[PDB]
């Protein structure tokens, strides 16, 4: 019940990494599209685990990572609902992206 | 078929599929039967089931499920179990054609008793 | 598509990747497309669904080879229509491995959900063959028609 | 690579083999799961004509 | 080479902090995380106390 | 564009990466507090109702 | 983390049936990462305590004695009336975070509960449909310039219909 | 800096803290969470 | 550098101002036609043809590119308009009366006949699914106190 | 409060007496350690709100608007620093004099309780605008806008002080929190309700409905950068602050004395958006933006809920920031040029590839894209405009949608086409203007962050 | 595109510009060449037929019925030519084709690299202003007075020298 | 067949107006290409003019400006229809919207009254 | 997938290439200034159909302004060299 949040999280922060890098100095020393290629490849496959413990278990998961404000009765507050829909769009998504990028 | 039948020929005789029971349930039954279920409230709740999904014909899906379940990444190895599901909703839906065609053969005597 | 063609002859691949991706659309029985427009067929005549809805629906799903099968003559089947100049290049790894990893998804996928996904709802598996293989009929249907016409 | 003009070009094996792979690829799949699914296009089950079934049954006045 | 050192730079070190992050802030919280309660069948048994379950009746046909 | 990015890259960072290091250290060695409940012969100052160092610092000097 | 005001249901968790010729991944996978990733973490989150409880420092929660109301309260006169309304301001502030803590509770037992929401997730609702009727009595229609007169004067129409159907 | 550590931004915090223990004392000691009337009726006084 | 002289002014009612009028924003006499007079505010700037800016000539190396424009070639008041990212009245090989026609017609029969299939619809000659506990009378909440119509399923 | 302000009013003798090659980046400096030291105000630990005598006040609503203020001013300074560069040092130093009383009344005001001392301080705005305006600007129509602004601003001014004097006379005193501790309700007849009308005619005056918007557009075009970037950020500001300060004593008047205003304000957004369309002039297209928009603020202003207020005054916030940046870019746009009109340059972002991004981030702003308070702000004050009414969301819709068109409009007949080919004088961004847009657009990130400091009285 | 046109037309280029059209639309409509070479000369024999024909009456007549029966049958999607208008390239690259004067602001820490351009643009410039005064007179002498002037520009009379207003043209950036 | 639109114009060949051979008009098209010619020299005399520091200014542009924003209500005359018009757009769909809000809010307030709309969850607002 | 660019060589091959396919009048013998309606007593329908064949063969598309008044395979190239840009 860690792995699953990790990786949720991981996949987002791996898809950031390259934008960070868009600020930074290295695009003129580096070959930027094989870097975002080659760490949404390791999105997908991240984005695989997922899939497997649940069909495994069939357990949706609903996480609030950050609490943003408290408006009189009313939160917010940023709230994921891993559940089938979106376990799968995920690694379809990025399955398809990774050779588009290609 | 039945469509035509009732649209274009005779126009009234072509039973309504959301009124059924508005027969008497036992009017050719002498102490008609009733049905039976197979799985308790508890098991079909516990098991985290569909309103859509559950029916008379759970037992099958459950064992089905738990059969799918173990042996995952082993998978197809739960067939016997869909052939067997896909068997009991194919009985549901031959009860549901035969009380249409029972409810179109009351209207038929209806109609004959004028 | 007006100025292409042999399509086939001078670019094997791509062509054939185009021809699985066809026949996926229209409905081919095993190649990811049919693991959820057949059952969506069955469907959309199998419950209590308005009738010009139903009829232009399977109309619609004729038009789908009608036009793959277009796409296929105009660029695959006739003659080279396109300028005399050439200079053709897909030997290319960034441009060869893509559409193979894509086509061996678009051949698999479908089946392995299909088969590993929990069964959110229950089917109806009972009803007449003119009801259950209409969608295989009609592609099959707009085969024909589309040749006849592109000849 | 080195074009050509108004003639047919060179053709290496690795991409038209691969194409053929791919072809051949799909039609074997599709007669695996055809000769193992040949009822997912017709279904094991059998749909009844009414005017077969009984008065006997479902019971009904005369 | 530079295959295991893009592994460790963009999976491990991100992994490390998020574990931090999930582990010790978000489960450390009343209901940042809801594990949705697991498929339960019949039979089948409890890694806690969970005493035997019962199947179901007859299976006819 | 280079210039105005690299300078105020540089007139960023300068503070603001000694700033959040001393944020770090502070989080790990000071690190945030505990809810002690109240005693019936202390009176709490209002540099002790507030959880964080850096606040409750500033709470004690300034206001 | 009071549990008693989150209650957390218990976790009646299956047991594994591996029922094949074929090993399950999840056990080496997660295996693996409880070795690599935890290991490291679990030391330096040690060592960040540690260091903590060397240096540990405490800090209590403000106890806001009371104070009279806005009844006993002259009109004109002002300081009553401050020291009133500030302790409403109070009272309402921590109404609502209250309808906060219920929504949180009520979203944790729906989805804890799944597609049973309807059955299971049914206490907690109630438990909602009055707080709200109270919340609504309450602070319903008094205006971004609220305060406890306006609530009072809401009280007061509230209850004096009361007592005419009462009496009629 | 200054505004990202400064504490308890109009109480949004310590009203949390509240709410929690004083729907812990009122759940054990079986009152309700919230009374539709505020103010005590008793002390209170209405024409006719 | 601008002035009076060189900018508009009133409607001229003679050609004695007609005429310079034209000479100014470089123009002919003949051709220069303001606009009507109802007040307001159009004031003597000329009445071009309600031409898009699609039709000139696209082949012209104009200086303005983006409008197709030469330099002092008068300014149609409505440009804002006929910029060439808007509105466009590139003439069609069909025309409006008929293609309003077309369309109007196709949709019409579509909404007509969707009503005809919603009153004649399509349904399997079958009955209503069956539910074995009153409906699930409880899993859509009911209440454990009530014990509402018994809805007994049977055999056939 | 005179931390903020004394050091504000010895920039002026600063300014005066300091040479001329150091006294632009001395008094620079030292007004953003102004803006930094006017943060002491954030700390509202508890609810108790702020009192530091009887002359000087805080609070939730008021502090944003000083913050803004402080860090305001430097920005007019810097995009005042390249034009009147053959203007000589006295002239400069009178303008750099002008700018800081205007940031020393505006704070003064802001914070004062007495409403009375907050009339004679909006209405003391005044002078330093009207110069700005006047001594300043590059067409001839400057005196005419300039006249408009002043008398429709005095005439305003006049029956709120005549209220001002029928409460201070009923009532005791005029002071803030006793107005609230001590109000009452009025019979509700012809008096009262032209009572409400000479304390809220002014305030609306100020911030334009449809029906005397005409100022705006005149001021924002014949005037310079800086009195642009004050009128589109806080001199409105004013009008709206004032009016949530003092409709606590009007209720219930205010149910049934709104209906034309809330019409007006509506369809008179719906218009100017409209307009905004086909509307030349860059900074007039700007204007009337910011119009459409105050009609927004209005129509949350007058129903009086909470969700209402706290969308005000996120709307006010995101609107003043994005107009002065927009106004930024304008002017930018403008030194290379010396023509307003949207038509003459066009292409760019061939020659300007970072700009545009600068150009982008605030459309997308005015648009309402989120996370930006900009929405938050609009989509709450929707929510209770909905309440109000459900036939509201109509116009809300077109509103959005007419901007969604317009803002993209801008940006395509400016950083879309194709590169002219006589604008020899783009004389490539300067450090100094860039750095104004960044300033500019930062906060609205650290704010789309942490917004609880923005919120408003019932936050 | 760089030759303009004169006011008036003549029924030649008319009557060529229907043919070019029609026969574009033709390739249009039947794909194949093969069908594309027939109709073609079919339509080559239709106006062979009357092109010997002189008298403005059937000329105008047969023209107007001809583009009213062209627009009556042309194909509603024709054939676009990419580089040109209507296409999917036209201006495709005008977002990449910079002029020359942005040059100027270049800082000398860039055009430090590639000297050696830099060391032509003034021997280029320099081959402008040097021949700039002269390009007018040829103009100002020549401005016949008459005051009927078309859009062309005559070259340089005498040699050596350069011909008139050829900035705007030559240094116009490459297509690519 | 065809006819003519205020959207698809009769494009140029189809235009009877067109195909005239009048030595007058003629002569009117060659008048406005010697006017256009000189405007394109003396414009091509500055775009290429060196010693060049500045831009060109567009006397058309300005006057088009000018006659859009400022020239407006000098030239402008009222009279009916207009003042029509304008009493119209300034008065009618205000006053639309008006009975409409209102008629609303008296539903909802006589709603209230008796008692009956249900505003549970209505908590803000 | 870009080819390299043309040059004036492989342009003159090619148009002569054509301009022999022609059949109508042209004996096969081509001159590079062999004038069409001078020197060889083509019509205008030839000379049309001869730019629009050069326009599918190079892809772009000639305007008519200039169609009309090509009158030599040398200024054909010319032009095409003019729109091209190429001989660096
Ligand atoms: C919240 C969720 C909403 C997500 C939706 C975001 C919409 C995306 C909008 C967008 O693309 O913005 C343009 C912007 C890039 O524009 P660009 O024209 O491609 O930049 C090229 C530069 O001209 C030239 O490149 P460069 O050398 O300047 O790159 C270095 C970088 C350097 O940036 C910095 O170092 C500044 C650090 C502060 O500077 C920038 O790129 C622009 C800043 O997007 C970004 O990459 C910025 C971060 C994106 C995250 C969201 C930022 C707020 C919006
Ligand atoms: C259910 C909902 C039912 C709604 C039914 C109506 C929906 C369709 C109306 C949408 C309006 C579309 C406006 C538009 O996109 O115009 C695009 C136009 C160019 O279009 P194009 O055909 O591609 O021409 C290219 C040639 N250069 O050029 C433009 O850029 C248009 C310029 C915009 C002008 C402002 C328009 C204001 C908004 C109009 C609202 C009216 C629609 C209301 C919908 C309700
Ligand atoms: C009045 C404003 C309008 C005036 C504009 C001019 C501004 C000049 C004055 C100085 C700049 C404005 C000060 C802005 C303060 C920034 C606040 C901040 O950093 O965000 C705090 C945030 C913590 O989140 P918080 O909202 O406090 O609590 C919820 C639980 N996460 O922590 C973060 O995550 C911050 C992220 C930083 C990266």
């Amino acid at each position: 019940m860690n792995i699953f949040t990790t990786s949720i999280l991981l996949i987002f922060i791996l898809l950031l990494s390259p934008i960070l890098i868009s600020m930074s100095n290295l695009i003129k020393h580096i070959n930027f599209p094989l870097y975002t290629t080659t760490s949404i490849k390791f999105s997908f496959i991240i984005s695989l685990l997922p899939l497997l413990m649940f069909f495994h278990n069939n357990m949706e998961y609903m996480i609030t990572t950050w609490h943003w404000v408290t408006m009189n009765s009313m939160e917010l507050k940023m709230s994921f609902k891993t559940d089938f829909f979106s376990i799968l769009f995920t690694s379809v998504a990025l399955f398809v992206t990774w050779s588009i990028m290609q | 078929a039945h469509l035509t039948r009732r649209y274009l020929w005779d126009a009234s005789v072509e039973p309504d599929p959301e009124k059924i029971p508005s027969f008497p349930p036992d009017l050719g039954f002498p102490e008609r039967k009733e049905r039976v279920m197979v799985a308790t409230q508890q098991e079909m709740m516990d098991a985290q089931l569909t309103l859509q999904q559950r029916d008379y014909c759970a037992h099958y899906l459950i064992r089905l499920l738990k059969c799918k379940r173990d042996s995952f990444p082993n998978f197809l190895a739960c067939k016997h179990e869909q052939h067997d599901w896909d068997y009991c909703e194919h009985l549901d839906y031959v009860k549901r054609m035969k009380e249409f065609e029972r409810e179109r053969r009351l209207l038929q005597r209806k109609k004959r008793r004028a | 598509i007006r100025k292409m063609g042999n399509i086939t002859k001078i670019m094997p691949f791509t062509s054939s990747c185009l021809v699985i991706g066809s026949l996926a659309l229209t409905g081919m029985p095993f190649l990811t497309g049919f693991y959820s427009k057949d059952l969506i067929i069955e469907a959309i005549n199998t419950c209590n669904t308005n009738a010009w809805a139903l009829l232009i629906t399977l109309i619609a799903t004729s038009m789908t080879a009608m036009y793959s099968m277009r796409i296929i003559y105009f660029v695959t089947m006739t003659k080279p229509r396109f300028p005399p100049l050439i200079s053709i290049n897909e030997n290319d790894p960034d441009l060869m491995n893509p559409i193979k990893r894509l086509a061996f998804g678009s051949i698999f996928a479908g089946f392995v959900i299909s088969y590993n996904i929990p069964p959110t709802s229950i089917p109806v598996l009972t009803m007449p063959w003119f009801l259950k293989t209409t969608a295989l009929i009609i592609s099959v249907l707009g085969f024909l028609i589309a040749l006849e016409l592109n000849n | 690579i080195q074009p050509r003009y108004r003639e047919f070009p060179q053709l290496t094996r690795s991409q038209v083999i691969q194409g053929e792979f791919l072809s051949s690829l799909m039609w074997f799949w599709i007669l695996w799961r055809f000769w193992h699914d040949s009822d997912a296009v017709l279904g094991h089950f059998s749909y009844p004509d009414p005017s077969q079934w009984t008065d006997e049954e479902l019971g009904i006045p005369p | 080479y530079r295959s295991s050192l893009f592994a460790v730079s963009h999976v491990l070190i991100p992994m490390w902090f998020v574990h931090y992050y999930v582990k010790y802030h978000m489960a450390t919280k009343p209901y940042t995380i809801v594990s949705s309660k697991p498929r339960i069948f019949p039979g089948d048994t409890i890694l806690e106390t969970g005493e035997v379950i019962p199947p179901m009746r007859d299976f006819p046909d | 564009d280079a210039r105005f990015l690299r300078l105020m890259k540089f007139y960023l960072m300068l503070t603001g990466i000694p700033v959040i290091i001393g944020i770090t250290l502070v989080n790990i060695f000071i690190g945030e507090a505990e809810l002690a409940e109240i005693p019936e012969g202390y009176i709490p100052e209002h540099w002790e109702y507030y959880k964080h160092p850096i606040s409750r610092w500033i709470a004690r000097n300034f206001y | 983390w009071d549990k008693d005001v989150y209650p957390e249901p218990p976790s009646r968790t299956p047991a594994p049936s591996p029922q094949t010729s074929l090993p399950n991944p999840i056990t080496y996978l997660t295996k693996a990462y409880d070795l690599v990733v935890d290991w490291p973490v679990t030391l330096v989150r040690e060592f960040i305590e540690r260091q903590h409880a060397k240096n540990r420092t405490y800090y209590y929660h403000r106890q806001y004695r009371r104070v009279p109301d806005i009844t006993e309260c002259k009109e004109g006169d002002v300081l009553c009336i401050y020291e009133a309304e500030m302790q409403w301001r109070r009272d309402f502030k921590v109404d609502q975070e209250i309808m906060n803590i219920i929504q949180e509770r009520l979203k944790a037992c729906q989805q804890r509960e799944g597609e049973n929401y309807q059955q299971n997730c049914a206490k907690e609702l109630e438990q909602f449909t009055k707080v709200t009727k109270a919340y609504q009595d309450r602070y319903l229609d008094l205006g971004a310039y609220y305060s406890a007169r306006k609530c009072l004067a809401k009280q007061k129409q509230r209850m004096l219909e009361e007592r005419k159907a009462a009496r009629q | 800096t200054f505004v990202a550590y400064v504490p308890d931004y109009r109480m949004q915090e310590w009203a949390r803290r509240e709410a929690e223990r004083l729907v812990k004392y009122r759940e054990v000691n079986g009152l309700p969470i919230m009374e539709s009337n505020y103010f005590d009726p008793s002390k209170i006084q209405l024409p006719e | 550098h601008m002035t009076k002289d060189m900018l508009p002014g009133s409607y001229p009612r003679t050609p004695e101002e007609r005429a310079a009028a034209a000479k100014k924003y470089n123009m002919r006499v003949e051709d220069y036609e303001p606009y009507p007079d109802d007040g307001m505010g159009y004031g003597d700037y000329p009445m071009l043809p309600n031409r898009s800016q699609h039709e000139r000539d696209p082949w012209y190396q104009w200086d303005h590119s983006e409008l197709r424009m030469n330099w002092g070639e008068p300014i149609h008041w409505d440009l804002d308009m006929y910029i060439r990212n808007r509105v466009d009245t590139s003439p069609t090989p069909v025309s409006w009366d008929v293609m309003c026609k077309h369309l109007f017609g196709f949709v019409a029969f579509m909404v007509f006949m969707f009503w005809v299939g919603h009153v004649f619809p399509s349904y399997q000659p079958v009955g209503p699914k069956q539910y074995p506990y009153n409906n699930l009378y409880l899993e859509r909440g009911g209440d454990p106190t009530k014990e509402p119509e018994p809805v007994v399923h049977y055999d056939i | 409060m005179l931390k903020i302000i004394l050091p504000s009013l010895m920039l002026l003798p600063l300014t005066w007496l300091s040479s001329p090659k150091k006294t632009w980046t001395n008094v620079t400096s030292y007004s953003f350690l102004i803006s930094l030291t006017s943060l002491t105000l954030l700390w509202q630990t508890d609810e108790n709100y702020k009192n530091f005598s009887n002359m000087f006040s805080s609070d939730p609503l008021s502090t944003p608007l000083i913050i803004l203020t402080a860090w305001l001013l430097p920005l007019m300074l810097m995009a005042s620093q390249n034009h009147l560069k053959k203007d000589n040092n006295v002239l400069q130093k009178l303008y750099i004099s002008m700018l800081i009383s205007l940031q020393i009344l505006l704070i003064m005001t802001f914070s004062a309780t007495e409403l009375i001392m907050f009339y004679i301080l909006f209405e003391a705005t005044l002078i330093p605008t009207l110069i700005i305006i006047t001594r300043w600007g590059n067409q001839t129509e400057r005196l005419n806008a300039g006249i408009y602004f002043l008398f429709y601003t005095l005439i305003g001014s006049i029956p709120l002080l005549i209220a001002l004097i029928l409460i201070q006379n009923h009532v005791g005193t005029l002071n803030l929190m006793i107005l609230s501790f001590t109000t009452h309700t009025l019979d509700a007849s012809w008096s009262n309700n032209l009572l409400w009308l000479a304390c809220m005619m002014a305030f609306l005056i100020k911030m334009p409905l449809y029906g005397v918007h005409l100022w705006l557009p005149k001021a924002h075009v014949e005037a310079p950068i800086a009195g642009s970037m004050i009128l589109a950020a806080i001199l409105l500001k004013l009008g709206s602050y004032g009016m949530i300060r003092i409709s606590i004593i009007l209720d219930p008047l205010t149910k049934y004395m709104a209906y034309p205003f809330i019409l007006l304000s509506l369809w008179g957004m719906i218009m100017t958006s409209s307009i905004c369309l086909r509307q030349t002039d860059l900074k007039s297209l700007i204007a009337y933006s910011s119009v459409s928009h105050m009609a927004l603020v209005i129509a949350s202003i007058m129903i009086q809920t909470p969700w209402s207020f706290m969308g005000a005054t996120m709307l006010m916030i995101a609107h003043g920031l994005t107009s002065s940046l927009l106004f930024c870019l304008a002017n930018s746009n403008y030194e290379r040029i010396h023509s307003r009109t949207m038509i003459m340059a066009r292409g760019l972002q061939m020659v300007f590839p970072l700009m545009a991004t600068w150009w982008l981030m605030a459309s997308l702003a005015n648009l309402a894209l989120p996370p930006s308070i900009n929405l938050m702000g609009e989509l709450f004050i929707t929510m209770s405009l909905f309440s109000w009414s459900n036939f509201t969301i109509i116009l809300m819709g077109i509103n959005i949608i007419i901007t969604g068109m317009y803002s993209m409009y801008m940006i395509i007949t400016t950083q879309r086409g194709k590169l002219t080919n006589h604008m020899i004088n783009l004389q490539p961004s300067h450090t100094r203007e860039l750095t104004l847009m960044a300033l500019h657009m930062i906060p609205l990130i650290l704010l789309t962050t942490s917004p609880k400091l923005i919120t408003g009285l019932t936050m | 595109a760089f030759c303009a046109p004169p006011a008036y037309l003549t029924h030649q280029q008319k009557v060529l510009r229907l043919y070019k059209r029609a026969l574009r639309h033709l390739e249009s409509w039947c794909i194949h060449r093969d069908k594309y070479r027939y109709f073609a000369c079919l339509m080559r024999a239709r106006f062979e037929e009357h092109k010997n024909e002189k008298d403005m009456m059937r000329a105008t007549q047969l023209l107007r019925e001809a583009e009213e029966e062209f627009w009556q049958n042309q194909h509603p999607q024709p054939y676009i030519f990419p580089d040109s208008p209507g296409g999917t390239s036209f201006e495709r690259y005008e977002c990449y084709k910079v002029p020359e004067w942005c040059l100027d602001y270049w800082h000398p820490s860039e055009k430090a690299m590639y000297p050696d351009y830099f060391s032509k643009r003034e021997q280029w410039k320099k081959l402008r202003m040097e021949s700039w005064d002269r390009e007018v007179k040829q103009l100002q002498e020549e401005t016949s007075p008459d005051g009927i002037m078309t859009e062309a520009l005559p070259p340089a009379r005498r040699e050596g020298d350069l011909p008139p207003l050829w900035w705007h043209i030559v240094t116009r950036p490459r297509e690519r | 067949k065809y006819k003519p639109a205020p959207l698809a114009t009769l494009p140029s060949t189809l235009d009877p107006a067109e195909y005239d051979v009048s030595p007058e008009t003629r002569r009117a098209q060659v008048e406005r290409l010697s006017i256009r010619a000189r405007l394109k020299r003396e414009y091509l005399l500055q775009y290429n003019d060196p010693k060049r520091v500045s831009h060109i200014e567009d006397p058309a542009l300005i006057r088009w400006t000018y006659a859009r924003s400022a020239n407006i209500y000098p030239n402008f005359r009222p009279t009916p229809k207009n003042s029509l018009l304008g009493a119209v757009a300034g008065f009618g769909p205000l006053i639309f919207w008006y009975y409409v809000f209102k008629t609303d809010r008296d539903r909802k307030e006589r709603l209230i009254q008796e008692g009956k709309l249900d505003r549970k969850f209505n908590i803000s607002y | 997938s870009d080819a390299p660019p043309l040059t004036l060589d492989g342009i003159k091959d090619r148009v002569l290439y054509v301009l022999k396919l022609y059949d109508k009048i042209d004996p096969e013998k081509l001159s590079v200034n062999s004038h069409f309606m001078k020197d060889l007593g083509l019509d205008s329908l030839d000379q049309v159909e001869i730019i629009m064949a050069m326009e599918d063969e190079f892809g772009f598309e000639i305007p008519d302004i200039d169609a009309e008044k090509l009158m030599c395979p040398q200024e054909i190239v010319d032009y095409i060299a003019d729109k091209k840009d190429v001989y660096e």
